């Protein structure tokens, strides 16, 4: 019963100072630690998606690339699930994450996901995927969508290990991506060890019971992660209160070089500028004649080792 | 994977391990394990082995030549023998081709041993591939039923997650001892710590990139690790022609951790302080 | 845990008819093959007839016409139709569910004929 229901519109906005998380499991206090990792750059293109269902296919699957940063100011009931995979069919293994009030279930099975998957509220998962076979992982734990408040998640897939970090930050009348800082604590670590290249966000729909699904609008934000060097300031209680992007602007480059958040008056040497080549060219000889390696390599008789035979090869390809 | 309960389950006719020693199973961590359970006659127990031939090996259960794991067999007369005959155990006697390693066949098609087709109905030159294991309590030891479990341990690119229990030992403190915490090996004194770890963080590092705090796995406690005392030994002595008496100075060491005097330079032994 | 419900046995005179039925509830995984076995009084256990999941039938005794197997895909059940009943088939019957991993067994039905 895969039914196309949602029309999706996109806008562009600045990421501001979001996309940070704890990169490892090491406590640090009152230090400045610089690390190279997949991150969301400061002041970048973030894309705001608005998905509307009114009581055709208009929700293409967004590629995973190197990772995904998801943000949502909606309440926990509206947004409920995530769908991860490469082809999103029964041929390849797939990730399905479903959240309810009671708990959260993450299941790795060969789901046959629909073109427009959604959860219809009991709660039915059959709308999400037609079938699931060869299932190899089930995990149930406390929900991470509790009830004005931005919920931020970041998903990474490195060396066959899949990482989910999340955080809940209250937000005022300011834009849903406000200023300030908020570190994303790590929540879920799963040794899945499969391939993921595309992802899709599930939406909760309530049956109208009177146009069988009530109209609804969901607003969320997608950002992408790339390999960047970040300098983070762990505080007295091991909390990332501030961070700088080492390749944003020259001032941040000097801060990166000096390993400090304050720079005194002066002239500092940071890096070396060089211009990259535009394209590659190859120049080779004009001869087209092949070369008789077969004569040597299929000759009927060879000579003795003390009377070994040599042949000079030249002017061939 | 607690192999101790496997060892102590019951006396075993065979506990033969191929590619791995039985003792090192606990300390080796495998990516995946496969438990293959079946019941066979005592004579066919030896047929469950790499490079072996037989009805069970060719048509029922085949192991690869490079198989890594173990085979465990034990008698089950009380469970798998009845006076009237336990006909609930079946084996494949006839098959067109030999079974590949780690392959199963559930087809019940009549074996065709003749040119004339069997037409799906039993008849001349057509025999049922599956035969019943008529186990009886009075059978000879070779023919008595035996339960056989084959453990196949495989390692893949995925991280290993199956191995034996991790010992807890005990906790001691205020003594320079050798510590091993989750693969972090070293020596130090594990004193009480005023620091407050985040639940995710297990270790703690100094400014100069060295471990100074650690979290106990058994009990969620935080311990400050301090390296054991060390110093330089200096010898204070007059000329050997003048005398042969010497004094020893441990630099930077408190006098209680070794005519004893305590100075800012260290602990002095063998010299008398005067005003 | 799989329960194999057996029904349809009893006392029938020579030349009568009956309908054995085995319903497999529980695990009964998808690539199942269902069969019937015969247990004569104080004798060995032979195979009555087996039906597969692709409707292929393999009768293990020269008995065609006597047993006929009917399949119910909606409930995954198997029915054995008995006709022209003769005294030499007087034996208890169990149905055999191979499933894919662990095969199962029935409880038993008394089938009797005499005159
Ligand atoms: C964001 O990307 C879009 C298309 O990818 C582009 O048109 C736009 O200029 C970008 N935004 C900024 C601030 O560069
Ligand atoms: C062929 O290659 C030779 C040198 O290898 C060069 O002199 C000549 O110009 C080439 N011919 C063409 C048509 O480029």
């Amino acid at each position: 019963q895969c039914v196309n229901l949602i029309t999706r519109t996109q806008s562009y906005t600045n990421s501001f100072t979001r996309g940070v998380y704890y990169p490892d499991k090491v406590f640090r206090s009152s230090v400045l630690h610089s690390t190279q990792d997949l991150f969301l750059p400061f002041f970048s293109n973030v894309t705001w998606f608005h998905a509307i269902h009114v009581s055709r296919f208009d929700n293409p699957a967004l590629p995973f690339n190197d990772g995904v940063y998801f943000a949502s100011t909606e309440k926990s009931n509206i947004i409920r699930g995530w769908i991860f995979g490469t082809t999103l069919d029964s041929k390849t293994q797939s990730l399905l994450i479903v959240n309810n009030a009671t708990n959260v279930v993450i299941k790795v099975c060969e789901f046959q996901f629909c073109n427009d998957p959604f959860l219809d509220v009991m709660e039915s998962e059959f709308r999400v995927y037609s079938s699931a076979n060869n299932c190899t992982f089930e995990y149930v734990s406390q929900p991470f969508l509790m009830d004005k408040n931005l919920r931020e998640f970041v998903f990474k897939n490195i060396d066959g290990y899949f990482k989910i970090y999340s955080k809940h930050t209250p937000i005022n009348l300011e834009r849903d991506l406000p200023q300030g800082f908020s570190a994303l604590e790590p929540l879920v670590d799963l040794p899945i060890g499969i391939n993921i290249t595309r992802f899709q966000t599930l939406l909760a729909l309530h049956r109208s019971y009177l146009s069988g699904w009530t109209a609804g609008a969901a607003a969320y934000y997608v950002g992408y992660l790339q390999p960047r060097t970040f300098l983070l300031k762990y505080n007295e209680n091991g909390t990332i209160t501030d961070a700088v992007d080492c390749a944003l602007d020259p001032l941040s480059e000097t801060k990166c070089t000096l390993k400090s958040f304050t720079v005194e008056k002066g002239i500092y040497q940071t890096s070396n500028f060089r211009v990259q080549p535009t394209e590659s060219i190859v120049r080779f000889p004009n001869i087209t004649n092949l070369c008789p390696f077969h004569e040597v390599f299929n000759a009927t008789t060879f000579a003795s080792v003390y009377a070994w035979n040599r042949k000079r090869i030249s002017n061939c390809v | 994977a607690d192999y101790s309960v496997i060892y102590n389950f019951a006396p075993f006719f065979a506990f033969k391990c191929y590619g791995v020693s039985p003792t090192k199973l606990n300390d080796l961590c495998f990516t995946n394990v496969y438990a293959d359970s079946f019941v066979i006659r005592g004579n066919e127990v030896s047929q469950i082995a790499p490079g072996q031939t037989g009805n069970i090996a060719d048509y029922n259960y085949k192991l690869p030549d490079d198989f890594t794991g173990c085979v465990i067999a034990w008698n089950s007369n009380k469970l798998d023998s009845k006076p009237s005959g336990n006909y609930n155990y079946l084996y494949r006697l006839f098959r067109k081709s030999k079974l590949k390693p780690f392959e199963r066949d559930i087809s019940t098609e009549i074996y065709q041993a003749g040119n004339k087709p069997c037409n799906g109905v039993a008849g001349p030159n057509c025999y049922s591939p599956l035969q019943s294991y008529g186990f009886r309590p009075t059978y000879g030891v070779g023919h008595q039923p035996y339960r056989v479990v084959v453990l196949s341990f495989e390692l893949l690119h995925a991280p290993a997650t199956v191995c034996g229990p991790k010992k807890s030992t005990n906790l001691v403190k205020n003594k320079c001892v050798n510590f091993n915490f989750n693969g972090l090996t070293g020596t130090g004194v594990l004193t009480e710590s005023n620091k407050k770890f985040l639940p995710f963080q297990q270790f703690g590092r100094d400014i100069a990139d060295t471990t100074d705090a650690v979290r106990d796995p058994q009990t969620l406690e935080i311990l400050d690790i301090t390296p054991c005392s060390f110093g330089g030994v200096s010898v204070i002595t007059p000329g050997t022609n003048t005398s042969n008496q010497v004094a020893v100075l441990y630099q930077g060491v408190n006098c209680t951790e070794v005519n004893v005097f305590q100075t800012r330079a260290g602990c002095l032994i063998g010299a008398e302080y005067v005003n | 845990q799989v329960q194999l419900q057996e029904s349809g046995g009893g006392l029938v005179q020579a030349g009568g008819s009956l309908r054995l039925s085995c319903a497999a509830s529980g695990s009964i995984f998808s690539p199942n093959t269902m069969g019937w076995f015969r247990q004569a009084l104080g004798k060995q256990r032979e195979g009555v007839a087996f039906i597969s999941s692709i409707a292929s039938t393999s009768y293990w005794l020269p008995v065609k016409g006597r047993f006929t197997i009917t399949r119910d895909n909606t409930k995954n059940t198997v029915h054995l139709q008995m006709n022209s009943l003769i005294p030499e088939d007087t034996a208890v019957y169990y149905c055999y569910a191979v499933d894919k991993s662990q095969d199962y067994w029935g409880q038993g039905t008394q089938v009797t004929v005499s005159s």
